[PDB]
């Protein structure tokens, strides 16, 4: 009696979504609970058909004190290749001709659809943009992970923070920030989303196998493809910081504090100069606190009439913005 | 109409329910408007009566449920709040009845 | 990436034979230029090894070959010129481990 | 394990002397001609090729 987890949108879709009083759409229009981010990033398409190459090299030594006659032997400098893959994402929905049109015109409904397959994807996106890399592929980030250095590259691109706990992996959130420029790589088609098509024909129905299937109705779909770069392991940020305990008792106080704002902007420069902006991310929570606490220094501030600091968007000044990140991850850090 | 959810039939035998099958009928949602529907044709005897319940997935939480007793060809009414997973229907009891359930979705009405 | 070839899982139990799985991989062609791959999680213990192989439908000459240890993350790279077949890869032999296993085609390296 | 790192500051004029002739880094010099080999002491050799020093 019905078996299924519901694939396609159901009458209580349409009854619920519904049109009263008429009409057409819901009073631009139904709103609420999907979280926002930025990114909002740059793109290139990159050499050739994929990876990107590029090279970086490993340690350039070592010339020698010659002693007047004898040692000196001819000395070489290496390099290696690097870039990395991608991958392509998509849903598609279905209606049935029918039921859209019972009640009548389709055209908002549809645009409903889509609007809200868009909210949804982005909040994907931006969900894996940070995690995962360890299953059928697309793609990779948190290759950072390790604490100290000497077992790999991380440290200095890493400031890092102390506490949280080894056998408790409760909560502590994290910050990151780092440059664009170290781009976005996508294969020879335009950015993001694109869809923005229409299709009109017969199902596609009944699976396994499915002892039939046959109806029509008004489709289509939505794709993205996107590929980060690396370029360069620098100029980037990562921390452990609080946890709750400590992330509340710096009300203004200073046992465990949100110092590392600075280390890290200083921790960049070589250069390996490249290229043109910076900004720093936060996952709300610590946007919030970090303004509460900042007001209450016993130093630089004194302000005019009056307080509270008209938001953050500077320091120094390199502007912020806020993404959304997540309260739960792992320690990690300096040591 | 219509597929997904509910069909007939189960088809409440004798001296079992019917809570059976739809998995799923999703697990996130509340309900408060619209209409729902249940009937069937020959019966043998005597007292029946369905419910409902739900909770995340699998079981078991509150319940609405109803009562009736011996006739061909009925219908009730709907539902007030739920969390999701509505496992209905649940139906009962006694006698000796081997025939046919229900199904839910609009009217329905009488001419 | 990528359907034809094949995914995971093979598997891998307590023991496992390797011959499977998955034709297509189709019977006419040479090569010479680029890349394959082969990775999964959570090894247990010890002894393993893939392979190839090449003919029509069956039997049941040649290799390539390689080996590892256990770890969680691996991979070696691309084939050679081949008969045409090529049934693996044909994994082996002992630990216990239910770990799922492995799949092919391009790649796609660490950072 | 402290390894505890310290800071400095000088003024120049207390300068950095060298060697009657040329100063930092320079070169700068290519020609072209022949190996040379491998160690012991190795083989024939005489190949033509770039070279190039830089002395400080």
């Amino acid at each position: 009696m019905a078996l299924i987890g519901q694939t396609l949108p159901s009458l209580l879709d349409i009854y619920n979504r519904t049109d009263k009083n008429g009409r057409i759409a819901r009073i631009v229009e139904q709103l609420a609970k999907t979280n926002d981010i930025l990114t909002d990033a740059i793109y290139v398409p990159c050499n050739d058909g994929s990876k990107h190459k590029t090279t970086i090299r490993a340690g350039i030594p070592e010339p020698v004190w010659r002693r007047y006659n004898q040692g000196v032997q001819p000395t070489k400098t290496q390099t290696v290749p690097v870039t990395d893959t991608t991958g392509m994402l998509y849903d598609l929905g279905f209606v049935d001709k029918a039921l859209a049109d019972r009640s009548n015109n389709a055209a908002a409904f549809r645009v409903s659809e889509n609007m809200g397959k868009l909210q949804g994807f982005n909040n994907k996106v931006a969900r894996y943009s940070i995690y995962g890399n360890t299953d059928a592929e697309p793609e990779a980030f948190m290759g950072l992970a390790p604490r100290f250095n000497t077992l790999s590259t991380s440290k200095a691109a890493s400031a890092e923070n102390v506490f949280s706990a080894g056998g408790s992996g409760s909560t502590n959130t994290s910050i990151w920030f780092m440059s664009w420029g170290e781009n976005t790589a996508h294969m020879i088609y335009p950015e993001g989303m694109v869809a923005g098509f229409q299709h009109e024909d017969l199902g596609d129905d009944l699976v396994s196998d499915g002892n039939g299937g046959q109806f029509r109705a008004y489709r289509d779909e939505f794709k993205w493809d996107i590929g980060l770069s690396v370029r360069d392991w620098r100029s980037i940020s990562r921390i452990c910081n609080i946890d709750v305990t400590t992330l509340t008792k710096d009300a203004s106080t200073g046992a465990d504090l949100i110092s590392m704002m600075v280390d890290a902007y200083y921790a960049r420069d070589v250069a390996m100069l490249g290229d043109g902006k910076e900004v720093i991310y936060a996952n709300k929570t610590i946007h919030a606190w970090l303004h509460k606490q900042a007001m209450n220094a016993k130093n630089v501030n004194l302000t005019i009439e009056e307080y509270g600091g008209k938001k953050i968007v500077s320091f120094l000044g390199i502007p912020i913005r806020r993404v959304d990140a997540i309260l739960n991850t792992e320690s990690a850090v300096t040591a | 109409m219509k597929t997904v959810n509910m069909k007939t039939g189960t088809d409440s035998f004798v001296g079992e329910d019917g809570k059976p099958e739809t998995k799923d009928q999703y697990p996130w949602g509340l309900r408060i408007t619209l209409d729902n529907e249940s009937l069937q044709r020959l019966g043998l005897n005597a007292k029946s009566l369905p419910a409902v319940g739900d909770s995340v997935s699998v079981m078991a939480m509150a319940n609405v449920c109803s009562v009736s007793t011996r006739t061909t060809d009925h219908g009730e009414d709907n539902y007030v709040e739920l969390q999701i997973t509505d496992i209905g229907l649940a139906p009962q009891k006694r006698d000796d009845a081997k025939e046919l359930k229900d199904a839910f979705y609009p009217d329905g009405e009488d001419d």
